[PDB]
Parts: structure tokens; C-alpha cells; sequence
């Protein structure tokens, strides 16, 4: 929920670390539509 | 990928990685009912999450 974005050269880099990641409330308090991973799948990211 | 690999990409070969249960050994699953990662219920061609 960031005011603006960055450019997409200047991506904007951000590192999580010493916390809990919980990614049903980063979908659930907000709409979208594009979704896409590798590696693992959508569900199982809740608990590795 | 000499025999079988496309210059457009060979979208032919198809895998499952989204099931109920983990596939049991000596088993094929050639299903695919729509499955649903999300909270609320999924139905018809395609539903959100
Ligand atoms: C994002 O933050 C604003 C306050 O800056 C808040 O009003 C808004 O509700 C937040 N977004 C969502 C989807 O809740």
C-alpha cells in the first residue's frame, strides 16, 4: 500500500527479515489479478 | 530437446503440481478438475485463486 511505485530501471529494492509473513492478508485486504511463481506454489509459500 | 523441443516453445508436455492429496506410488492422474488454492469455493471453468 505504498503512495507511488518506482521506475522500472530505478526498481525499488526492499529486504523483509526478523518478521512473520503471513501472504493471505497481503491478497485479502486488496484486489489484483496477476499472480505467477517458481519454485514453490502458491499455497505451500505460507509455511517454508 | 533435439527431438522434442519447439522453435514457438513445446507447449505439448504437461505436468500437475496442484492436487488434494500427494500422488500415491504405482498411480496416474489424468484429472484435471478444477482445483482450489483459495478460501472460498472455486466452480465452473476457472475461479479466483
Ligand atoms: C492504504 O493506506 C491508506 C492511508 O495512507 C488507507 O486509508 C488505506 O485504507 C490503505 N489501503 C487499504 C486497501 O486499506
Amino acid at each position: 500500500n505504498a503512495t507511488r511505485f518506482a521506475s522500472v530501471y530505478a526498481w525499488n529494492r526492499k529486504r523483509i527479515s526478523n518478521c512473520v509473513a503471513d501472504y493471505s492478508v497481503l491478497y485479502n485486504f486488496a484486489p489484483f489479478f496477476a499472480f505467477k511463481c517458481y519454485g514453490v506454489s502458491p499455497t505451500k509459500l505460507n509455511d517454508l | 530437446n533435439k527431438l522434442d523441443s519447439k522453435v514457438g516453445g513445446n507447449y505439448n508436455y504437461l505436468y500437475r503440481l496442484f492436487r488434494k492429496s500427494n500422488l500415491k506410488p504405482f498411480e496416474r492422474d489424468i484429472s484435471t478438475e478444477i482445483y482450489q488454492a483459495g478460501n472460498k469455493p472455486c466452480n465452473g471453468v476457472a475461479g479466483f485463486n
